[PDB]
């Protein structure tokens, strides 16, 4: 299987504080795909294929990285950003999510 | 828009079956495939397994092989996963996301269910 | 000759016997059986499938008594990957319209200019096996329409063709036998780790399908095995072909030929010497094994060596030997040969880059040393012979010593001596009338033998007189006669020599011809093709 180790799991950041959180993967896999879900609501997804955004994403989410590193950057926090992230891959059977990063907005 | 509209919370026995089922409504249902995940409360989430209902093939984990098995009906447009030998650790909430039938760049969960809350008790 | 007495100043002995050594009639020789890698030159050859459309776009001037082309534009165009597995796959059927991106819009063409059909995929008429095509229309579609005035019509044909593709070291595109260059590696994928490989287009363009099984056009007939077939788009067409891991298909080193008994010889020391009798080649290596981690995509040259170092195990050598190791011997020979080498034991007992060259080295070192080894074995024997021959000898020259002792002196130094027995070493001395008329007539000069002249009368009182010999006949001379008749004791030895053989070029083709083989030749049809506008056109000259 393949590991995804989030590396941030709880993130408390201020809001207008640009905070990164990575995704590190055991093997190199293709590209990355990331989803958001909140308490009580089913996953959404919010970047695909490493650094494309999904339908009804802000700008201020962007990604990057290949190979075994991967990383989500958001530019301007807000409240309305605070979530669990997983990173996914399907380059190998089984599909393995990541852990999660509960991101905080620290008000 | 695309919906999938997913069945409701279920209390069920140990050593039971249960059947999940998920309606699509929305796309042309018999080319996409039918995604099925395991979120047990307060942690992750792990992959069952998928089925193409159009080619009936179906790919599944390891850990799962022998605690569920995935059937789609062509007429009322649903997916089902049935979940036996029940164990206090399959207590979870199972989602159904649909993902396409083809390997790109832009193949990822890109519509989900909403949920179905199972509890294993007494 | 006269012969002085000789006295006890100078003594000398005879040399006694003398030893020598012997010839090495033992080398340390090692059977075994092996197998000979050479640089794999040939590429990577694989069979694709190639989509299509091929849009024409014709304009007619349409004139009261004539039609005349204006312009024809002819167009290739992608047949989506959709369109593959959804219309082509499942019913064998093309539509009749095209949508494409070119110049960065969205365009489409329409055949016949009418609305969208499915139509069914014909097979051509001169399909042959293993160059198939399909396709739709055979018409062009053309609009000759009112008098004066100009008219535009399109035909959309959607074409399948079978095609070979080609890939050459490192892999990084390959060739389809259309012409067309795919710049992608063919071992591409975006799952089970193969996204290490070159990919030149964008990611958009590429696709994978997973568990496929394919349908032929012609049988409709889906085949037993599934694979996982890659798709690309192309701004020209849509290739299709099925997905292997690099290092299952591609080696670096081709199988050449196997020795079934091969010798390694290790009697020249640093080195080994892989001598086969049936390639007719010598192939010297050194000690140490080469290590194939260095080697770039050097896997299947130990898996298709005991592969067959076993299959003729299982041949020739089963009831009476037995390998060693189970793993054979890997060693990189002169030249640029990989010598996979496994023993044969009796029942009784930083990337390295291999090029290959030509083997008429080895096929030297092979008939040089298989001539100097047997030379050198004859000629240490008779170096022996001649040793031994002359100590045996010896003794007999001992024995005429005692009796007549002036002729071993005068064969060991070659001047006639005289020497006297002084006991058991010998003591060297370094007017002409016919005779006296009355045993030999050693009276007085003015007579022993060899033409020596004693001093005195030793006799009892023929005889060779210089180059003559003197008749004797109850003791009176009768005449200076010759004798013609000789008998010989001597064996002859008639060796001749090896005359001079002189070695002229030959060849069976020579350069120039073996490179004028083939219909076209593509630097002589260019410069013939671009000189067209100079040679039956005027560039130079410009109106005004």
């Amino acid at each position: 299987q393949i590991v995804l180790s989030q590396s941030p799991a709880i993130l408390s950041a201020s809001p207008g504080e640009k905070v990164t959180m990575t995704c590190r993967a055991s093997s190199s896999v293709s590209y990355i795909y990331w989803y958001q879900q909140k308490p009580e609501s089913s996953p959404k997804p919010w970047i695909y294929a490493t650094s494309n955004l999904a339908s009804g994403v802000p700008g201020r989410f962007s990604g990057s990285g290949s190979g075994t590193s991967y990383s989500l950057t958001i530019s301007r926090v807000e409240a309305e950003d605070a979530a669990t992230y997983y990173c996914q891959q399907w380059s190998y059977n089984p599909y393995t999510f990541g852990g999660g990063t509960k991101l905080e907005i620290r008000r | 828009e695309v919906q999938l509209q997913q069945s409701g919370p279920e209390l069920v026995k140990p050593g039971a079956s249960v059947k999940i089922s998920c309606k699509a409504s929305g796309y042309t249902f018999a080319d996409y495939t039918m995604h099925w995940v395991k979120q047990s409360h307060g942690k992750s989430l792990e992959w069952i397994g998928y089925i193409n209902p159009y080619s009936l093939f179906i790919d599944s984990n390891q850990k799962f092989k022998n605690k569920a098995t995935l059937t789609v009906d062509n007429s009322s447009y649903t997916a089902y996963m049935e979940l036996r030998s029940l164990t206090s650790e399959d207590s979870a909430v199972y989602y159904c996301a649909r993902f396409p039938p083809y390997y790109g760049f832009d193949s990822h969960f890109d519509y989900w269910g909403q949920g179905t809350a199972l509890t294993v008790s007494s | 000759y006269v012969c002085p007495p000789p006295s006890g100043s100078t003594v000398v002995r005879l040399e006694p016997e003398q030893a020598c050594p012997e010839y090495s009639q033992g080398r340390n020789f090692t059977e075994g059986i092996a197998v000979l890698f050479k640089e794999n030159i040939a590429p990577h050859k694989f069979k694709a499938h190639i989509y299509y459309k091929n849009v024409i776009v014709t304009t007619v001037w349409s004139g009261s008594t004539y039609a005349a082309i204006t312009n024809r534009f002819t167009d290739r165009v992608p047949v989506p990957v959709q369109e593959i597995t959804d219309v082509i796959d499942r019913r064998g059927k093309c539509v009749s319209k095209a949508e494409y991106v070119r110049n960065n819009h969205k365009v489409t063409a329409f055949d016949r200019d009418e609305n969208p059909v499915e139509v069914d995929l014909r097979p051509s008429r001169l399909n042959a096996l293993g160059t198939r095509g399909w396709h739709t229309t055979n018409d062009t579609h053309t609009k000759i329409g009112a008098a004066g005035f100009y008219h535009t019509g399109t035909s959309v044909n959607c074409i399948v063709e079978e095609v070979e593709a080609r890939s050459v070291y490192p892999y990084d595109s390959f060739a389809l036998s259309t012409g067309d260059i795919v710049y992608m590696s063919p071992f591409y994928g975006l799952r089970e780790g193969a996204h290490g490989e070159h990919i030149g287009y964008a990611p958009g363009r590429f696709q994978q399908v997973e568990h496929y099984y394919p349908i032929d056009l012609d049988s409709r007939l889906r085949a037993s095995e599934s694979v996982t077939r890659n798709f690309l788009r192309t701004p020209h067409f849509t290739v299709a072909w099925d997905w292997a891991p690099k290092t299952r298909r591609v080696c670096s080193l081709a199988k050449w030929r196997e020795a079934e008994e091969m010798i390694r010889d290790e009697t020249r020391d640093g080195s080994f010497r892989f001598t086969s009798r049936a390639l007719g080649a010598s192939f010297v290596s050194d000690v140490t094994q080469l290590d194939l981690q260095r080697v770039h995509l050097g896997d299947c040259v130990l898996r298709e060596a005991s592969e067959a170092i076993d299959a003729i195990y299982q041949r020739r050598y089963n009831n009476t030997h037995v390998l060693a190791g189970d793993r054979p011997e890997v060693y990189l020979a002169r030249g640029g040969f990989v010598v996979a080498f496994r023993p044969l034991i009796s029942n009784e007992l930083g990337h390295l880059r291999i090029t290959t060259g030509s083997a008429e080295f080895a096929r030297l070192q092979f008939t040089y040393d298989h001539i100097q080894a047997h030379v050198n074995d004859m000629l240490g024997r008779i170096a022996a012979a001649w040793c031994e021959l002359q100590n045996k000898d010896r003794t007999l020259w001992s024995e005429m010593s005692r009796l007549n002792p002036s002729a071993v002196a005068t064969a060991a130094l070659g001047q006639r001596v005289s020497a006297r027995m002084l006991g058991d070493v010998m003591a060297i001395s370094r007017g002409v009338y016919v005779q006296n008329s009355m045993s030999r007539p050693l009276v007085t000069f003015e007579l022993g033998d060899d033409n020596e002249l004693l001093i005195s009368r030793d006799l009892i009182e023929y005889f060779k007189l210089g180059s003559g010999y003197v008749y004797y006949e109850d003791y009176s001379y009768v005449r200076m006669v010759e004798v013609p008749e000789t008998i010989s004791t001597r064996v002859t030895l008639n060796l001749t020599l090896l005359e001079d053989r002189e070695f002229l070029p030959l060849e069976v083709y020579t350069r120039e011809e073996l490179a004028d083989t083939g219909l076209l030749d593509y630097s002589e049809i260019q410069r013939r093709n671009q000189l067209h506008a100079l040679k039956f056109y005027d560039i130079d000259r410009v109106v005004k």
